């Protein structure tokens, strides 16, 4: 067992990345003069190292992410958490507008697409309906309409 | 309660207990224990759609 | 009581089914829901106890960056835990060293291995296909010469539902732990069997 | 009689159905009400037979459905073609077919996935790689003659023309000119044309290409003229043939010769080889056209055989009424009315015979290699072995399936009265239980000596073993068997035959361990193509562990269609049909008891077999057969390579198969531990995707178990406290969630058994021969 | 009346309808015709009365279910035989179908509830009386 | 024998006694339903308990109860 006091610090600092970013360039410029079209060229790589020069790595080399809610870390975490929740809670939504039009069952299997592209526009701007819907009790039915189970 | 009205279900093992049914036919006659037939939009897990109740199994929302 | 089985407590805890209707009603007893639980125990403890001796064995092997680099993916708990971790035990006897002391394991965790599977048997393949099968044995034994003289005297049927349950879930549980057991203590003993636990205080 | 009787137009062509699915079956048609609806749709959409009673609209839809699946295989095969003329180093492998790699995908970089493209198959053409292809595909084209990618462009336009010629037929012979149900039963003209006219000018016509094309440009890339420059056409120059063939195509003219009965003429273009041509490790394309020329004659006479319109002939009725005897009752009388009014009887037929000719295709083709330079590519063999050996497995599970079917639909007693239909309904608890007790036998005398030994080399007693080291217990029959075939050629009984396959002659041999470079089969670039192959003790002990896993899938796929219709359990079991999943917990409880689970029970056990067949190929050709020999010592290297057994310790050599193979523990150590190195160290390289392929299968294999394990009691009481947050936010769908049916639970489990244990072996084997 | 006529098979009587039971299915004939035996295969009934001997009384009922539902025979009557030599009729009871209703019937299973009210299990506790009493 | 009940919700419908495989079933007159008539079980030694009776039955929550019980020769089905 070997106390780690320091687990993270910036990348540029930590001499298994510079490691690893070497290394990468390294195959990046080689594939660029008498090379492959690869995913990550010379330029490419570049900018991938210039995001990650200011992140936390560890001892291995490799970036960490900061979840906690700290602010300096807002990309890793909290930024994707708002679009995610965004887009998420538009198709949501945008289903939950289209089963209320629904004229039955044959419109969940046969899709009427100027229904459905027009509750996922509306979905999109989720939050401007739901909230006025969530604090009036309009997001859910009542207690004696809906079915259970014996006790 | 008559034929037409909407009703709630009041019987607690019946699949369709709190929703809401349309009563399709009533048993104008005595002695019949469950007179009061009900339709519903959902099926059951047989696929049945009906079932008779008693007028103290129900509750008219209309 | 649920939806599917309003009266389920005249039925008790334990009990096989309510048959086909209704869409079917296989393992919906409430001892059904321990028979499924025992395995995503079976599961957790077992990802409770991986992570356990992987943690240790990379701590006491002096690999402890091979522990961090590895365990963030998947193929790193198989190569560099499971199929590393197995040389010792697998070769706990072999056609060109002979035995060692590890062969007794290798036996159990051969051994664990086959209990497990065959606990597969009773899990999938369901009650009336067997049945099916013994009418056909005892129409065998009636009809053979020197031994229809000797008769059952309970006829032969087969394991009832809840026993096909009961005796797949033991067999899968026995092997589960007879495996995982000869897996933990032969790597142990083979690869990291001793160490020092002195240390210097810290100020 | 035989006539032709066709409704024209009798379907109009019109797209109104497709705005109601479900539409041909009286339950379905009545629209979703649950989420069992939609699987009901697909599980009844291809049974024709519950859309409709009428047996020749059931026939018109079957008829018009085989054009649409030959447009399918037509437009596979052309993607096939297109691939090797514009994604593929084809023109590079053309020249060094023993130094490339073929490759006919490659992939795009996004993600960082073109790491999949590997250097050993870049080559200019194909500059950024690709995937190793492991079909064989390049060794097929250029044994039939392809030399070009241009070549292979136009194959792809000529199969995209016959798929579109198929699909039109499809919709031709189903809503314009639809054959009436008469037509279907000329069971006589069908074989007549099928045998002299699909398989017969069908193996004529290939002869052609094989005289015409595939010999001239063998002929050519054997002169050393690269194949840019061969001249594909050379072989309908008269002038140009003399060249390569003097006898056959002379001055002592080609088509003089034939006309004259002069065949000993063509001696040069037709022969009797029989072997391995030794630079190429193939057969011989003179045998092959031979062979194609002698079975189209065979074909092409069998074809008349049976009366069709001018009298002579043979009635198919009248030869199964005449065989007939004592002790079979009224015999074959009335299988001419089930093999004539039953779809199912014929596929339970011709899918027991299509998967079997696939085994047999599987064993033929690694042991007499037909394509130049693929029995080096031990990848390809090992892949071509696997998938017909999967493929011919899962269609006998299928022949097992509608023969079943077959008893449930489709019989009559009436028809089978005393027949021998009816005769082996009559004591299928006498065949059931010879075959428990058989199946029983041969698993504790097969898989028991596994354990033995386990056991006796765990508990330090090596002697007390059964190996050839040990108690041996050689397989003398299959011994005999080869020393006649390795006798035969030249010999007595085929006097004019130069040879045969290599893997007989191993007479002359008690080990693969003590193989020299003489004996084996080695090509240009040292690696051993085939070699005789050694049956040891291990050979005896692994066959009949094929016998055992092959008589429990017969008796479950057995017991499924014998006790179809009835048991002394469920006595109307027929009326409950074919697919049910119980008759409830009576009884004792009748989980499982149709025919249908026998087939998802069969399936398994299947899946025990092929996957055991596999890896004795996989183990038993890298320890005994491939492998490298060495230009100093004679000396055979194979790919693993002599275990030393301890034993007194006097040590013992013999080859790893032999010494390891008789217990589990080898099999787990020796195969499975020590070949997965490939697979599991794939990541940041080429095979990675194998890698993940072997992870993900694992898996979906994992994933099966809670289907197979668990029943939908649960999971529909868990589905009723979901649609409560459902019905509690007003997002509660109408078409109902339901659990799936117990049925489909078990299918669902099956399928992704089936699919996760396959796909890890794919892995598995890929992996390990494209890295060594 | 007589056997069906049948070549015998591996599916009929054990040593069960030897010590303890078996059933004997009566059934009249207009015309000579194939049925399927429960036991498994094809028999073909005689123009008369036939008698046939089976081992469970599902057999015989699946084969009034075969008779009634192919042949339009109505008239099947089962009876259990004992070892000793007994008959006693068991199909059907009272000469009328069990699916008409008829009087003189005793009503027998009844439960004057409908199913949620049965007790709970804490009340039967420690007794072998059952919830639905 | 297992035991078979009869609840008061029957409606008459004689589906239970349509689909039982053994004869346990049978429609004695009564006064509750429009039918007249209602399900009895007095033949349950001869139940198998294979609940094609409980299948048949139309009414929510069914009007037809099966519980198994103790197990003999006959309700085993066994023809051994
Ligand atoms: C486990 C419970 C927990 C929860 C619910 C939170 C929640 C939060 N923390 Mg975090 N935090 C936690 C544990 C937790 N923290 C721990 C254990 C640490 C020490 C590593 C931190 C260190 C931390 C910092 C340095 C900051 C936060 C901040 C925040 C806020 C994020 C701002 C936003 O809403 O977008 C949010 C309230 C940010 C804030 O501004 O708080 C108001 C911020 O700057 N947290
Ligand atoms: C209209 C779409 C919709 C909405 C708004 C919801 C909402 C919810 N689901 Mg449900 N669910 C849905 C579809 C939806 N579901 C579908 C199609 C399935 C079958 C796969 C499920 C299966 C399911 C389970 C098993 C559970 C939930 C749960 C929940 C709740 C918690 C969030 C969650 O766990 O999501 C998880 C979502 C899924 C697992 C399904 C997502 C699949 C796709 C993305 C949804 C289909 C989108 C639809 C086709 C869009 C059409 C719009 C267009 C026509 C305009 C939340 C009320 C949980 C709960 O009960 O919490 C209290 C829970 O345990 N859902
Ligand atoms: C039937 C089997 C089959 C299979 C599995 C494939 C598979 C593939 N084709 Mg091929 N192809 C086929 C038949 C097939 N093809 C046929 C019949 C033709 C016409 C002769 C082609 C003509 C063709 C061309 C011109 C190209 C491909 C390409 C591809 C690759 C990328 C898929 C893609 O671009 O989709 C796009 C995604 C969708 C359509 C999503 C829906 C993929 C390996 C591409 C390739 O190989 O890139 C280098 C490519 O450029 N195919
Ligand atoms: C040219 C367009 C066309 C149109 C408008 C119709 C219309 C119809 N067909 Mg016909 N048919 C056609 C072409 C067409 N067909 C072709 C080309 C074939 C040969 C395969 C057939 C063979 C055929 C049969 C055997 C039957 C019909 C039936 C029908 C009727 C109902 C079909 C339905 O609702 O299922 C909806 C189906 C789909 C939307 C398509 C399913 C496609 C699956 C998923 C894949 C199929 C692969 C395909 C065949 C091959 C592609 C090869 C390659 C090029 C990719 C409807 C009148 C049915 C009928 O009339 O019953 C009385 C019926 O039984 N058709
Ligand atoms: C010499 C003439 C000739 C040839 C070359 C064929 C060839 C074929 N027929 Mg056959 N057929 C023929 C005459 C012929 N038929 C005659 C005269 C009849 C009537 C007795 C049939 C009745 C028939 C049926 C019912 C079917 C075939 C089918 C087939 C195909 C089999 C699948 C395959 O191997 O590819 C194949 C294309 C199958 C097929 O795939 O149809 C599209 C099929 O289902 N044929
Ligand atoms: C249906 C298949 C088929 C077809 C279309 C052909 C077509 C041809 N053959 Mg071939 N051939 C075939 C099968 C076929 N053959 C078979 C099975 C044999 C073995 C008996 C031969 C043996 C053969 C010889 C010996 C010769 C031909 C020749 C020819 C060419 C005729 C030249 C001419 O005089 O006008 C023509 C291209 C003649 C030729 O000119 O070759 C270039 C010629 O001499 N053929
Ligand atoms: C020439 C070959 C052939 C033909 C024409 C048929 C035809 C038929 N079969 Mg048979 N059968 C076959 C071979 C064949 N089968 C084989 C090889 C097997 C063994 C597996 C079977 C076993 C079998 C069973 C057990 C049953 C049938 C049934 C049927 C009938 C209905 C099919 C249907 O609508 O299902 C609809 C088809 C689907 C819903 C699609 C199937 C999808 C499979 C299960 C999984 C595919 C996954 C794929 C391999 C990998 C994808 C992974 C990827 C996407 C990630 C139809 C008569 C059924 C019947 O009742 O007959 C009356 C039936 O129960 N067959
Ligand atoms: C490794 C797990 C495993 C084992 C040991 C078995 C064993 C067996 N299966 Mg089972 N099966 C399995 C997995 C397994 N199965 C799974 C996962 C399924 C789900 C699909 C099935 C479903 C299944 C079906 C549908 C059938 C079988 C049958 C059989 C029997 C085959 C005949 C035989 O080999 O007798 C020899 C016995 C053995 C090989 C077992 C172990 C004995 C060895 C030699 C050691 C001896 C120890 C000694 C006695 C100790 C004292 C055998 C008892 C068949 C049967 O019952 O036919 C008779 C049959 O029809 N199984
Ligand atoms: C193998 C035996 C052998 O080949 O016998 C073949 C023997 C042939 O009997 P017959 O002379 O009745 O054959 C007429 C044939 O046309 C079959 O109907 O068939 C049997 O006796 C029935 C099979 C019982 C075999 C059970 C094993
Ligand atoms: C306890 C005692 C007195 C022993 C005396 C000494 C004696 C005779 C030892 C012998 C014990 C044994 C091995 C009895 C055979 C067990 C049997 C009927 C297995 C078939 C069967 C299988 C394989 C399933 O998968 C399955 C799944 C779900 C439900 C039912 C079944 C089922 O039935
Ligand atoms: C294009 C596309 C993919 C759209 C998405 C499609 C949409 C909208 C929903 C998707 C629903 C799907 C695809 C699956 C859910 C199936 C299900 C209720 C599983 C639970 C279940 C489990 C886990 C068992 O083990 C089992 C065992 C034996 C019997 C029954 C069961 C059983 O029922």
């Amino acid at each position: 067992q070997t106390q780690v006091k320091d687990p993270l610090k910036l990348c540029k600092d930590v001499p298994a990345y510079q490691e690893l970013k070497t290394q990468r360039l390294e195959a990046a410029q080689k594939a660029q003069a008498d090379g492959k079209p690869v995913t990550f060229n010379e330029a490419g790589t570049k900018q991938k190292f210039e995001r990650y020069d200011t992140a936390y790595c560890g001892q291995d080399g490799y970036p960490h992410l900061i979840t906690s809610g700290q602010l300096d870390r807002a990309g890793d975490f909290l930024i994707p958490s708002v679009l995610f929740l965004w887009i998420a809670g538009a198709l949501g939504w945008a289903g939950r507008l289209y089963l209320a039009e629904s004229k039955g069952p044959e419109d969940e299997i046969i899709i009427d697409l100027p229904k459905a592209i027009k509750c996922l526009l509306l979905g999109l701007i989720w939050p401007v309906q739901a909230i006025p819907e969530l604090i009036s009790g309009k997001i859910r039915v009542p207690e004696d309409r809906v079915t259970i189970s014996p006790r | 309660i008559e034929r037409g009205a909407k009703v709630r279900i009041l019987r607690k093992e019946s699949y369709w207990y709190r929703e809401v049914g349309t009563v399709a036919s009533v048993d104008k006659s005595e002695k019949t224990i469950y007179p009061v037939t009900v339709r519903f939009e959902k099926v059951n897990y047989s696929g049945i759609n009906t079932n008779n109740f008693g007028v103290s199994e129900l509750e008219e929302v209309e | 009581g649920s939806k599917l089985m309003p009266d389920k407590k005249d039925f008790g805890f334990a009990f096989p089914c309510d048959g086909p209707g209704r869409g079917g009603t296989c393992d919906i007893s409430a001892w059904d829901a321990f028979y499924l639980a025992v395995f995503w125990m079976l599961n957790t403890i077992g990802w409770v106890t991986f992570y356990w001796h992987w943690k240790w064995i990379s701590i006491w092997g002096d690999n402890v960056a091979q522990f961090n680099a590895s365990s963030t993916y998947l193929m790193g708990w198989l190569r560099d835990y499971l199929w590393a971790n197995s040389a010792p035990l697998i070769g706990g006897y072999s056609p060109s060293g002979g035995t060692n002391a590890l062969s007794v394991w290798a036996w159990m965790f051969l051994f664990g291995h086959l209990v497990w599977a065959t606990g597969f048997m009773f899990l999938i393949a369901w009650r009336g296909y067997w049945q099916e099968l013994i009418e056909t044995l005892v129409w065998a034994h009636e009809r053979t010469p020197l031994a229809n003289l000797v008769r059952w005297k309970d006829k032969p049927v087969a394991m009832s539902i809840v026993q096909g349950r009961l005796v797949g879930l033991a067999h899968f549980t026995i092997g589960y732990i007879l495996t995982y057991a000869a897996f933990l203590i032969a790597s142990t003993a083979a690869l990291y069997p001793n160490g020092p636990a002195a240390f210097t205080p810290a100020i | 009689p035989v006539r032709v009787l066709v409704d024209n137009d009798p379907v109009p062509t019109s797209t109104e159905k497709w705005g109601k699915p479900g539409w041909f079956e009286r339950n379905l048609a009545r629209g979703p009400k649950t989420t069992t609806w939609i699987w009901d749709l697909h599980a009844l959409a291809h049974d024709f037979e519950t859309h409709t009673s009428d047996k020749e609209e059931i026939s018109r839809k079957i008829f018009s459905a085989h054009f649409g699946h030959l447009a399918v295989v037509c437009v596979w095969l052309s993607g096939m073609f297109w691939h090797g003329a514009y994604f593929s180093n084809f023109t590079a492998w053309m020249e060094n077919p023993l130094g490339l790699k073929p490759s006919a995908q490659t992939v795009w970089p996004v993600f960082g996935q073109e790491i999949l493209n590997d250097p050993s198959t870049v080559a200019k053409g194909f500059e950024q790689g690709g995937i190793v292809i492991t079909s064989g595909l390049f060794h097929l084209w250029r044994a039939v003659g392809f030399t070009t990618t241009g070549q292979l462009a136009a194959m792809s336009i000529a199969m995209l023309i016959i798929a579109a010629l198929f699909l039109f037929a499809g919709w031709f012979h189903y809503h314009k000119r639809a054959p009436k149900l008469e037509w279907f039963q000329n069971v006589e003209s069908m074989l007549n044309h099928h045998l002299a006219g699909l398989f017969g000018l069908g193996s004529l016509f290939w002869t052609g290409h094989l005289i015409h094309v595939a010999l001239p440009v063998k002929a050519q890339l054997d002169a050393g003229i690269a194949p840019a420059q061969v001249n594909p056409f050379a072989g309908l120059d008269y002038g140009l043939m003399g060249q390569y063939f003097p006898k056959g195509f002379g001055p002592n003219g080609g088509l003089g010769a034939f006309f004259t009965l002069n065949w000993g003429q063509f001696t040069d273009f037709l022969t009797f080889k029989g072997g391995l041509e030794p630079a190429t490790g193939a057969l011989y394309l003179t045998d092959i056209a031979h062979h194609h020329l002698a079975i189209a004659t065979l074909f092409i006479i069998a074809g008349h055989m049976y009366r069709t319109n001018w009298g002579i002939g043979h009635s198919i009725k009248e030869m199964l009424e005449a065989h007939k005897g004592p002790l079979t009752g009224e015999g074959h009388r009335g299988l001419y009315e089930v093999l004539t009014t039953s779809w199912h009887a014929q596929l339970a037929i011709n899918l027991a015979m299509a998967g079997s000719i696939t085994i047999i295709v599987a064993h033929h083709m690694y042991a007499m290699n037909p394509y130049p330079y693929m029995g080096t590519d031990y990848a390809t063999q090992i892949s071509l072995f696997t998938h017909h050996m999967w493929i011919g497995g899962f269609l006998i599970v299928g022949a097992g399936a509608h023969a079943a079917i077959f008893m449930v639909r489709d019989y009559d007693p009436v028809t089978n009265q005393n027949n021998l239909l009816d005769r082996v309904l009559r004591h299928r608890d006498a065949i059931i239980s010879h075959l428990n007790w058989v199946t029983l036998f041969l698993g504790f005398h097969s898989f028991g000596l596994y354990v033995h030994n386990d056991t006796m080399q765990a508990l330090g007693r090596p002697r007390d073993m059964f190996a050839d080291f040990a108690i041996p217990l050689q397989p003398v029959f299959a011994q005999w068997i080869q020393n006649i075939h390795a006798a035969a050629p030249g010999g007595a009984t085929a006097p004019w035959v130069g040879g045969t396959s290599p893997t007989w002659y191993t007479g002359a041999l008690s080990s693969a361990a003590t193989l020299q470079a003489n004996q084996v089969l080695a090509l240009a670039n040292d690696k051993i193509s085939i070699s005789p192959i050694h049956l040891g003790t291990a050979d005896f002990m692994v066959h009949h562990i094929f016998a055992l896993c092959i008589h429990v899938t017969v008796l479950i796929l057995l017991k499924g269609v014998l006790f179809a219709r009835s048991s002394r359990l469920i006595p109307d079991k027929a009326n409950l049909g074919f697919r049910f999943p119980c008759d409830g917990p009576g009884r004792g409880g009748t989980c499982q008891s149709s025919a249908w689970d026998h087939v998802f029970l069969g399936l398994f056990w299947m899946y025990n077999t092929i996957s055991v067949v596999i890896f004795h190929f996989s183990w038993k050709m890298q320890s005994d057969v491939w492998g490298t020999v060495d230009r100093s010592t004679g000396a055979v290297n194979h790919i693993i390579g002599n275990t030393d057994v301890l034993l007194g310790g006097q040590t013992v050599a013999l080859s790893q198969y032999a010494a390891s193979s008789i217990n589990i523990n080898g099999w787990l150590r020796d195969f499975l531990w020590a070949q997965s190195s490939a697979v599991i160290n794939s990541y940041g390289g080429p095979l990675s995707a194998y890698g993940l392929m072997f992870l993900g299968a694992h898996f979906i294999w994992a994933f099966s178990l809670m289907f197979l394990f668990s029943g939908r009691g649960y999971w529909q009481e868990l589905i009723e406290s979901i649609v409560w947050a459902h019905n509690k936010l007003k997002v509660a769908p109408a078409i109902q969630p339901r659990a799936l049916s117990i049925t489909q639970g078990r299918a669902v489990g099956v399928a992704h058994y089936l699919l996760g244990g396959i796909a890890t072996t794919w892995a598995f084997f890929l992996a390990r021969f494209l890295a060594l | 009346g007589s056997t069906p006529l049948f070549g015998g098979s591996t599916g009929g009587l054990l040593r069960k309808a030897q010590i303890e039971e078996k059933y004997l299915i009566v059934w009249n004939s207009k015309e000579e015709q194939v049925f399927e035996m429960p036991t498994g295969g094809a028999a073909t009934m005689v123009a008369g009365t036939n008698v046939l001997y089976l081992a469970r009384k599902e057999q015989c009922h699946a084969l009034h279910r075969q008779l009634v539902s192919t042949f339009k025979i109505r008239d099947s009557k089962i009876y259990r035989v004992y070892p000793n030599g007994e008959q006693v009729l068991i199909f059907p009871m009272d000469g009328v179908p069990s699916e008409k209703s008829n009087p003189g019937r005793e009503v027998v299973g009844y439960v004057p509830r409908k199913i949620g009210d049965n007790p709970n299990p804490v009340d039967v506790k420690f007794t072998g009386k059952e919830t639905f009493d | 024998s297992h035991s078979v009940k009869i609840y008061d919700t029957c409606i008459g419908c004689t589906q239970c006694v349509r689909a039982c495989p053994l004869d346990v079933l049978e429609m004695v007159p009564w006064d509750g339903n429009k039918a007249g008539t209602i399900a009895s079980s007095p033949r349950t030694e001869d139940c198998v308990g294979c609940k094609r009776c409980e299948t048949a039955c139309p009414t929510d929550f069914l009007s037809i109860r099966v519980y198994l019980g103790a197990e003999t020769t006959r309700s085993m089905g066994l023809a051994y």
